[PDB]
């Protein structure tokens, strides 16, 4: 609260005062190792005291930003560029569900348009590719599809469908066993049974994706490319 | 009470965040610098206190000898 | 050098020791909630399935780029910043002199719904728009898709066509030779110009020319960093009036000249 | 081991010097 956002702050003060000491001792002994330009991109980001809170069976790619009270349950999946921002509100992600590469999982900034909603993804859901989700429920097993944008109040009730590129208007439900598509979403048609299982199946391969590209990426840091990297010239 | 050193020290500290306002800096952009005007600010202060005394004697000396000239003219 | 060298640094130590305990102490006071800043560990190329990225010498790859498993870049091809290609179920291949902008996503599938599963081509001398979204298509030859569309499974975008920005090109869809298809579903539009043809070609050797000095930009070591931050400050502004005073002049040091094909003019 | 630029060190000499005296002109009136 507020006497922790104090300490918080005050807090601030005591480490930008101990950097600046540090710096000062390496510039006694000449040294400027602190003025290289190194990324500061967490992939964890904490606001104050809204972390994220992440299943230790949960693949994170590196590049990906999680930022504030994000959720992420076990066995789930955020691929490659994947932007996830819970501040003025949470993002919860099921278990077994995938973010693929550059989706968006945000709520809205600010509460302007009235009261901020979270969004909820339910468990076993494939999100596609470079999707947008803004403030909206994506209940248990349903897809969708890469490049489609939700908007705030949005639900898409179990087993639904949203076609690749759709645009899903505000307040907008779609219904169970439903494909809806395009701007602005409309009902396509019912989905098969074919459909269902491809979607649980999809969601299992994912899985074990996530899974290969977790043991790729936790392999140590190869010393001969930060060598490689220091002894240019 | 109200002392010099107090008052000092706080327009010190307001001295160090209204320089970071006006060059759009966090208010509290390098806390030693705000100890540091602390300081300074008290010193300065105190000083001034203790010239603006002087100055009131040395003021008395020359108003004594101002009214004793003139004073001369009714000999 | 010297005693007075030892001294300084034995001093030098001591402040930085005093520096990082106040930095401890100052995290202790903020409860330890901020979650601290790292080393890098993302990797612009990598491994996955034992199967490593096949990559040119000429090839810009932005070091935010992300090149994964059985990928193929051509000759003068370029990567740009946030680019994934993500070959870990299928192959990549992408050809020479070939741009794939800003933010793209290219992925594969290992089998497709109906049909015979492919892998992702891209062709020569291709123009792939920022934020587009290419996943187990074909793209041919001086073809362009435009920024922000999105090519599903099966797509054919054939030799001097192109695709609208923003456009949802369905799966199995063949644009054909000679148009722009464009809008959700994608569908034609008209014929293309020869201006236009004209224009593909050289989108694809201006990105060639782009892509040189972004590669030399960011293979640069700290120490030449450091060189050129100092001499950009040096150069920024100028006295011209008081060097004809001295009688000199002064010329703008060659690495921070831009070479002229990428100029406006 | 050592801090080489002689004239940082003559430099840090001369900062040490002043504050130390600055110190004593204090202690001293
Ligand atoms: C060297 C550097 C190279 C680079 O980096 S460039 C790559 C990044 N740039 C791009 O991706 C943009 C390239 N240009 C285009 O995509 C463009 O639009 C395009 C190439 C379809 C063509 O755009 P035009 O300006 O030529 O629009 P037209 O008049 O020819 O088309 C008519 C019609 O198409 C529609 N309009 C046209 N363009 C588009 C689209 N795309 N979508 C949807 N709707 C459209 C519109 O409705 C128009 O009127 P209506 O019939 O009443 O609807
Ligand atoms: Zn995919």
């Amino acid at each position: 609260g507020t006497l922790g956002r104090a300490f918080y702050s005050v807090g601030f003060w005591i480490r930008e005062t101990g950097q600046a000491l540090d710096r000062l001792g390496c510039r006694l002994q000449g040294k400027n190792y602190f003025r290289e330009q190194l990324s500061r991109h967490r992939t964890l980001m904490n606001v104050f005291d809204k972390a994220p809170i992440v299943d230790k069976e949960a693949f994170v790619a590196p590049s990906a930003s999680v930022i504030g009270d994000v959720h992420i349950g076990r066995g789930s999946s955020i691929w490659y560029g994947c932007v996830l921002r819970g501040d003025v509100n949470t993002v919860s992600v099921g278990s077994g569900t995938n973010i693929q590469d550059n989706s968006l999982v945000h709520v809205a900034k600010s509460n302007l348009s009235g009261k901020v909603h979270p969004t909820i993804i339910g468990d076993n859901v494939t999100i596609g590719h470079s999707a947008v989700l803004h403030g909206c429920t994506v209940e248990d097993e349903t897809f969708i599809g890469m490049g489609a944008t939700l908007l705030d109040g949005v639900v898409v009730e179990k087993h639904g469908m949203v076609a690749a590129g759709a645009l899903v208007r505000q307040n907008t439900r779609i219904p169970s066993g439903e494909v809806w598509g395009g701007n602005p979403a409309r009902f396509l048609r019912k989905l098969t049974d074919e459909e269902i299982a491809f979607i649980s199946q999809s969601a299992t391969n994912y899985s074990n994706l996530a899974q290969a590209h977790a043991a790729e990426n936790a392999k140590p840091l190869n010393v001969i490319e930060f060598e490689k990297v220091l002894r240019k010239k | 009470p109200i002392s010099a050193t107090m008052v000092g020290a706080l327009l010190g500290l307001g001295t160090q965040m209204y320089s970071n306002a006006l060059r759009k800096l966090p208010y509290m952009r390098h806390p030693w610098e705000h100890v540091v005007g602390m300081g300074l600010g008290a010193v300065f202060a105190n000083q001034l206190v203790k010239w603006d005394v002087k100055l009131k004697e040395d003021l008395d000396v020359m108003l004594a000898k101002a009214r004793a000239a003139n004073e001369r003219r009714y000999f | 050098m010297g005693t007075l060298g030892r001294a300084i640094y034995t001093v030098g130590n001591w402040i930085r020791g005093t520096g990082q305990a106040l930095d401890r102490v100052g995290s202790l006071l903020q409860g330890s909630h901020r979650i601290e800043e790292h080393l890098s560990r993302h990797r612009t190329l990598m491994n996955v399935f034992d199967k490593s990225p096949l990559v040119d010498k000429d090839v810009f790859v932005a070091p935010s780029a992300s090149v994964i498993g059985d990928v193929q870049i051509g000759k003068g091809s370029s990567i740009w910043y946030g680019c994934v290609l993500r070959g870990d179920v299928n192959n990549i291949s992408v050809g020479s002199g070939t741009n794939i902008q800003d933010n793209t996503l290219v992925h594969v599938a290992k089998t497709n719904i109906s049909g015979k599963v492919l892998p992702t081509l891209i062709g020569d001398n291709v123009t792939v728009g920022h934020s587009a979204v290419i996943h187990g298509c074909t793209v041919e030859d001086d073809a362009f898709v435009g920024m922000g569309a999105t090519l599903l499974d099966g797509v054919v975008v054939e030799k001097h066509a192109m695709v609208a920005a923003g456009s949802l090109v369905k799966q199995n869809t063949r644009i054909p030779s000679g148009e722009v298809w464009g809008g959700n579903p994608a569908k034609f539009m008209r014929k293309l110009t020869d201006e236009e043809i004209v224009y593909i070609s050289q989108s694809a050797k201006n990105y060639i020319n782009l892509a040189q000095i972004h590669a030399s930009e960011n293979s640069k070591s700290f120490e030449q960093i450091e060189v050129e931050r100092a001499l950009r400050k040096k150069y920024a502004r100028k006295d011209e009036d008081y060097d004809s005073m001295l009688g000199i002049t002064r010329e703008t040091p060659p690495e921070l000249i831009l070479p002229d094909n990428v100029l406006p003019g | 081991k050592v801090s080489e630029d002689k004239n940082r060190n003559y430099a840090v000499v001369a900062g040490v010097v002043a504050i130390v005296g600055s110190i004593g002109w204090y202690l001293k009136a």
